[PDB]
C-alpha cells in the first residue's frame, strides 16, 4: 500500500513541474513579445509621419 | 574498479528527473535497509531495492 | 511495472514544453500580423489627409 502511494506522488511532483516549466515560459516571452509589438507598433509611427 | 560488473539494465538513464545511485550495504544490515531505503529520503521510488552482485 | 511507466508520465510533460513553445509559437507570429495590420491605419490616414492636401 506504502509502494502505491508514492509512485502516485510521482505523478504529483510531475504535475507541479508541469505547472512550473509549461506556464513560467508562457508567461515572460508573451510579456516580452508585448513590450516587442509595441517596439513594432511605436517604429512606424515615427516614419510614417514623416511622409506625412 | 567496476569495469566488469556493470549492467544497463541496472540504471536508469535519460536524466530527466531520475537516477540510479548505487548504493552498497553490508549483509547484517540487511533488513533494517530494505524497510528503511523509502524513508532515507523524499520522493524515493519505493520499489527499486534489488540486489546487483554480492561479497 | 514501476519504471517504464514513469518515463511515459514524463512524456506528458515532455510535450508540455512543446504546448509552451507552441504556445510561442502560434502566438509570437498571429499578432505580429496584426501589428502588420495597423498599416491599415496609415492607409486610412493618408486618404483623409489627401483631403488636406485637396
Amino acid at each position: 500500500a506504502d509502494v502505491q502511494k508514492q509512485i502516485k506522488h510521482m505523478m504529483a511532483f510531475i504535475e507541479q513541474e508541469a505547472n512550473e516549466k509549461a506556464e513560467e515560459i508562457d508567461a515572460k516571452a508573451e510579456e516580452e513579445f508585448n513590450i516587442e509589438k509595441g517596439r513594432l507598433v511605436q517604429t512606424q509611427r515615427l516614419k510614417i509621419m514623416e511622409y506625412y | 574498479s567496476l569495469a566488469e560488473i556493470v549492467k544497463k539494465d541496472d540504471f536508469v538513464l535519460d536524466s530527466e528527473y531520475l537516477v540510479t545511485l548505487l548504493v552498497v550495504v553490508p549483509k547484517l544490515n540487511h533488513n533494517d535497509w530494505i524497510k528503511q531505503y523509502e524513508t532515507l529520503a523524499e520522493m524515493v521510488v519505493p520499489r527499486s531495492s534489488n540486489v546487483l552482485s554480492e561479497d | 511495472q514501476g519504471i517504464q511507466q514513469l518515463l511515459q508520465a514524463e512524456k506528458r510533460a515532455a510535450e508540455k514544453v512543446a504546448d509552451a513553445r507552441k504556445r510561442k509559437a502560434r502566438r509570437l507570429k498571429q499578432a505580429k500580423e496584426e501589428a502588420q495590420m495597423e498599416v491599415d491605419q496609415y492607409r486610412r490616414e493618408r486618404e483623409q489627409e489627401f483631403q488636406s492636401k485637396q
